[PDB]
RNA sequence: CCGGGCACUCUAACGGGACUGCCCGCGAAAGCGGGAGGAAGGAGGGGACGACGUCUGGUCAGCAUGGCCCUUACGGCCUGGGCGACACACGUGCUACAAUGCCCACUACAAAGCGAUGCCACCCGGCAACGGGGAGCUAAUCGCAAAAAGGUGGGCCCAGUUCGGAUUGGGGUCUGCAACCCGACCCCAUGAAGCCGGAAUCGCUAGUAAUCGCGGAUCAGCCAUGCCGCGGUGAAUACG
RNA sequence: CAAGGAGGUAAAAAUGAAAU
């Protein structure tokens, strides 16, 4: 029923941190649906490489905002003990809604 | 000449960044400029420590702030002020947790940003440029470095001619990707005008 | 007399007096060096010896250049008593 | 007109037309990004600086 | 191409209505075109501002969505040479 | 009813073959392999694989294809029946290598690169 | 420079005829690059054929290119700014291009109306040795006909 | 038919051969012909003589078309004539009525190249 | 005809809709 | 669409996968040719990556900065004008001169991206632009979008013509304090030049050229036919 | 199988550029 979604910049601080939760709560009296990777919406824009007025041959960067979903059954409050507030993220977004 | 950022060149592997949160847009814009802005309040009061990084962090209201310095001698024990109000003035415009750490970076000779800043310094105390380029150079390289280069560009000793003094011992190749190639760069103000300093330092990888 | 302007610093300093458009140790100069292109009739006057007269070649032919200073040149093409295309173009 | 006029692009009132974007780090009013609010000048510099969060260069 | 709103300027108006009861004198400026012909005060000249200065304009009916400054143009042009 | 495997792809195409032993020679997804490809000329080589096999309508033809225009996915069909018969035929492979008819095929649409006006045309110039 | 011969493109066999030939001749009917309208007007063509003449179009179109071929052609040269013209034989990869190229065009200069009707009426008038493209054939070989001279230039 | 001013069109699709008149182009052309019942895809070739005296009577009447509304046209650019607008100098000066560029191209009311050379 | 206004195919170079392009069905 | 299942497809995270390693021939070696080996090969196809230096190259109008100069002003605010001027000349382009074409109707098949101070389903008015409503969507959920070339049907029949759309009159809509100078669409009517281009001149060697539409940045709106990306169909030729 | 010596030698294609 609880379903948690985690975005992320970097992908490898994501695919490990949104695994934590699949072990934090697998070893805690529940069946959870692993590290779901929703697609990512990646934001690209292209610059002009001078500062000068050089419009051929310039170079773009993008931002590539990874999204992951993992869902957990009964929101006993065995497995929510320790997904409560036993947070490791280094700014990774999440959000925590049960319908 | 033309050649990319070696630090940009990596940013993924190799060399991680250096203001790391996430947000969406409307948000974004905001804690960025906020960001700068602690990044440029710090550098100011805080150049007498020689600052190789200035790491932030955030989530929700908690940015953390990681300084690191060759000698945090300018943090002086506690109460000792240094740090009190100076950790608590980025509030003044932010009311988040400022959370200012220290970090004591070891060996100043194997910093990028140290060495640059050391040489922009002494190119204002009027120095011999050509010999404080060759000395800093075998500076880095004395302390175990794999390979170094520095370079200074631009009115070398005032006199109307603009140079490029240019020196380099060891390895540095700066195309390999998995190279730990630290680039620093400093700006020396000069009564005559204003010279940059590169300073790249290299050790191994795989 | 001078009579068109390629220029807008020079046009503007002889014109309005306006000294914005050149350089500002170079304005006396500038300025007695465009009185000379006025009144000159014909090119032989514009022929003092720190004018360093001497027409172009190529692509460039049918114009004039005397010197204000250092790489500086004030080019244009003088026919009939009138200068014309005044410029002050390096001479690169 | 550079410092009264990064002045105006901050006032933003009288009219809701009259405003513009406007580069921070710098004062550049053309190719400001609404994203970063810098100007494609500023907003490369950061990127090779490593200040961007997320941002990295595009290989393809 | 307004359809609901069809505006002229509140300035222009305040200063051509309160100098329209019973009469008046041409003696009027402006500096917007943005306004409209305006009926009424027909027989009236509205000294339009062309960038430079403040042209004359005459009203004698037949002029309606062109505001004003359609009567100020702003260039001169005049010849190329010919 | 049956399945045979199924994985076909060409130029952003996916195709998924079935076919189930059966003297009907049909159809998927839409409509016909006519009706769904009609005026289409290339459309029935899709089936040539067969054709280089025993297979004069033995089977149940069951593809549903995603992506791409109809041309790819024609191919990436050709890919997937291919794909089938040599999955439950392993001595049918002694034909699909001699005929190539076993092969993605990298030949994909190449990126629009900077300053060149589109993949490789380049803007044109003139000296003067 | 040339260093590598450049290997020869090879195609995909059409629908019905198996030809590598055929799909070479819908090819330079295509523009644009649309191969369905391309092909189409071809076998269009193939059933236009069969009206006019109780023959097959698998050989009229192809005694229609065997004598829309060149034997040999002429070729510009060396010595004098490039001022001779040597008569050289014609490769078979370069008579079968030209062939079908020529044949083609003739189609589109006909007067005709539809873009079958040419295809068809070209093929069947190469075919008996009397289309404008057999005109352009018999013409580049006057041409390599008239500079026998120095053709001991050879190479 | 002589339908308005003109009678040119004949075998050619009376839903065409109505262009064929200032002041019927396209929309108006099967409207007309909807409005007074007849087919468009018929032969123009002096068909039915009564669909024809209808045809004639709507369209003649109804909206104004040829030389008259010719004149009209004229006469609003004669609008401003008088002391009239900048859109009239436009039309004196010969040059193009709605404000684009005119540094290059604009051949289309300025006519073919004069060429000055200096 | 890319760039006359009264066609299905000029409304789409030009991207707007209207008469000569409805808005589907 | 549900029950349920997730093997297929897809999503995105780490991996495996050729290194001419194996066969014949050549060679002193490097290597080269050829052949089963497989999705793939003798740098697989594309990216990012640009040596010492050169051009007194470019950039004081992104920014920093030495020197010179201006300070009731070369600074500051405002309304208006101008950057959009046009006898002409050149560059890069867009749309065409048509029938492998145009128009109308029906009917398919993409990718890469953007959106809750917005994208706006579905109804209602309206020829239409658009306006009234108003559901869903913090978005592999809802929406932008039906991709277009294609196919099927039907109509023009080669004539400046159902080609071509400029120019101009009129009537409207939307943003905006306001669109005269100078905004984009919509509708009515006009329908020009052009029937394929002189001397010259450009691009591209395989998903390539050509051709077709789609997205995005900037952005109230838009003069975008531009630029940066996406996929659809898909040639020709290389003797030398 | 490894060249020493003898001989027929390209055309149409001119100029310079603006302080050291
Ligand atoms: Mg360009
Ligand atoms: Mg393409
Ligand atoms: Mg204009
Ligand atoms: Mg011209
Ligand atoms: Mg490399
Ligand atoms: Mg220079
Ligand atoms: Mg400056
Ligand atoms: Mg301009
Ligand atoms: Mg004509
Ligand atoms: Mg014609
Ligand atoms: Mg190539
Ligand atoms: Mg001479
Ligand atoms: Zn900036």
């Amino acid at each position: 029923k609880i379903r948690i979604k985690l975005r992320g910049f970097d992908h490898k601080t994501l695919d490990a941190s949104a695994q934590k939760i699949v072990e934090a709560a697998r070893r805690s009296g529940a069946q959870v649906s692993g590290p779901i990777p929703l697609p990512t919406r990646v934001r690209r824009f292209t610059v002009i490489r001078g500062p000068f007025k050089h419009k051929d041959s310039r170079e773009h960067f993008e931002l590539r905002t990874h999204n992951r979903l993992v869902d957990i059954i009964n929101p006993n409050r065995k497995t929510i003990e320790q997904l409560m507030t036993l947070d490791l993220p280094t700014g990774v977004e999440i959000e925590i809604k049960t319908v | 000449g033309n050649k990319i950022h070696p630090i940009g060149f990596r940013l993924g592997i190799t060399r991680d960044w250096e203001s790391r949160w996430y947000a969406g847009k409307k948000q974004y814009r905001h804690l960025l400029l906020e960001d700068q802005r602690i990044r440029g309040l710090l550098e100011k009061e805080l150049y007498s420590a020689g600052l190789a990084r200035v790491d932030i962090e955030r989530a929700a209201d908690n940015v953390a702030v990681t300084v690191h310095v060759a000698k945090p001698g300018v943090v002086i024990g506690r109460g000792g002020e240094r740090i009190r109000v100076l950790r608590e003035e980025l509030a003044k415009l932010t009311g988040k947790n400022v959370a200012l750490n220290v970090q004591e970076v070891q060996n100043p000779n194997l910093s990028a940003p140290l060495v640059a800043q050391r040489v922009a310094e002494q190119i204002e105390r009027r120095f011999a440029v050509r010999r404080a380029i060759k000395q800093a150079v075998q500076r880095v390289m004395e302390s175990g470095a794999k390979g170094a280069k520095v370079i200074v560009s631009g009115r070398i000793g005032g006199a109307e001619q603009a140079r490029t003094e240019w020196a380099a011992q060891g390895r540095v190749p700066l195309h390999t990707l998995r190279a730990n190639i630290d680039y620093g760069f400093a700006l020396a103000r000069t009564t005559y005008g204003v010279l940059g300093v590169k300073a790249y330092i290299f050790l191994g990888e795989v | 007399g001078i009579k068109s302007f390629k220029h807008k610093g020079l046009k503007l300093l002889f014109e309005k007096g306006v000294t914005s458009g050149v350089p500002a140790q170079d304005v006396d100069r500038i300025n007695d060096r465009l009185q000379a292109i006025d009144t000159a009739t014909e090119i032989g006057e514009l022929n003092r010896q720190i004018y360093k007269l001497h027409p172009l070649k190529g692509d460039r032919e049918g114009y004039w250049s005397i010197t204000v200073r250092a790489n500086w040149r004030i080019t244009f093409q003088f026919i009939n008593g009138d200068a014309y295309i005044l410029n002050y173009e390096d001479y690169h | 007109a550079r410092k009264a006029l990064i002045e105006k692009a901050k006032r933003t009132p009288k009219f809701k037309v009259r405003a513009y974007t406007r580069c921070v780090r710098c004062g550049r009013a053309r190719s400001v990004y609404r994203f970063f609010g810098l100007c494609r000048i500023c907003l490369r510099e950061l990127a090779h600086k490593g200040q961007l969060p997320g941002v990295r260069k595009a290989s393809w | 191409s307004l359809k609901k709103g069809v505006f002229v300027d509140d300035h222009l108006l305040e200063k051509v209505l309160e100098l329209n009861a019973k009469g008046e004198k041409r003696l009027i400026k402006t500096w917007s075109r943005r306004s409209t012909i305006v009926p009424e005060m027909v027989g009236h000249t509205i000294a339009v501002y062309n960038g430079k200065q403040h042209v004359p304009v005459y009203i004698t009916e037949n002029m309606v969505g062109h505001k004003l400054g359609e009567f100020a143009p702003t260039r001169t042009y005049r010849g190329h040479g010919k | 009813m049956e399945q045979y495997y199924g994985t076909g792809r060409r130029k952003e195409a996916v195709a998924r073959v079935f076919l189930r032993p059966g003297n009907g020679k049909v159809t998927v997804n839409g409509q016909d392999f006519n009706e769904y490809f009609q005026g289409l000329v290339r459309a029935v080589a899709a089936l040539e694989p067969l054709r280089a096999v025993d297979a004069l309508g033995h089977f149940d033809a069951y593809i549903t294809v995603r992506g791409g225009g109809k041309s790819g996915q024609i191919d990436a069909i050709k890919l997937g029946i291919a794909r089938a018969l040599v999955q439950y035929n392993p001595d049918y492979r002694a034909k699909l290598k001699p005929l190539g008819f076993l092969t993605r095929d990298a030949r994909v649409v190449e990126r629009k690169k900077y300053g060149k006006h589109k993949a490789r045309r380049a803007p044109q110039y003139s000296k003067r | 420079a040339r260093r590598r011969r450049a290997e020869v493109r090879q195609l995909q066999p059409d629908l019905v005829y198996g030809d590598v030939l055929v799909t070479a001749f819908i090819n330079k009917i295509m523009r644009d690059g649309k191969k369905n309208l391309a092909a189409r007007i071809f076998y269009d063509a193939c059933k236009i054929i069969q009206e006019k003449t109780g023959q097959e179009p698998l050989k009229v179109f192809k005694q229609a290119v065997e004598n829309v071929k060149p034997r040999m052609e002429v070729r510009s040269r060396r010595v004098g700014g490039a001022n001779y013209q040597v008569p050289m034989e014609v490769s078979p990869r370069r008579q079968q291009s030209l062939a079908l190229r020529w044949l083609v065009q003739a189609a589109n200069q006909r007067p005709e109306r539809r873009a079958a009707v040419r295809i068809a009426h070209e093929l069947m008038d190469a075919a008996e040795g009397k289309g404008g493209a057999v005109k352009k054939k018999e013409d580049v070989e006057r041409m390599a006909e008239a500079n026998r001279a120095y053709a001991h230039y050879r190479w | 038919a002589r339908i308005a001013g003109v009678e040119i069109p004949r075998n050619k699709r009376v839903d065409v051969a109505l262009t064929y008149i200032y002041g019927i182009g396209k929309a108006r052309a099967k409207e007309a012909l909807e409005k007074t019942g007849i087919n468009p895809a018929t032969r123009v070739k002096d068909l039915t003589e009564a669909e024809v005296v209808r045809l004639r009577e709507y369209v003649e009447n109804t909206w104004k078309l040829e030389g008259e509304l010719r004149a009209e046209v004229a006469a609003n650019i004669k609008r401003l004539m008088d002391i009239g607008c900048y859109r009239g100098l436009r039309h004196r000066r010969g040059l193009p009525v709605r404000g684009q560029r005119t540094r290059t191209n604009a051949r289309t009311r300025k006519g073919p190249r004069k060429t000055v050379a200096g | 005809g890319k760039g006359d206004r009264r066609t299905r195919r000029g409304k789409i170079w030009r991207g707007t809709y209207g008469k000569y392009r409805p808005r589907k069905k």
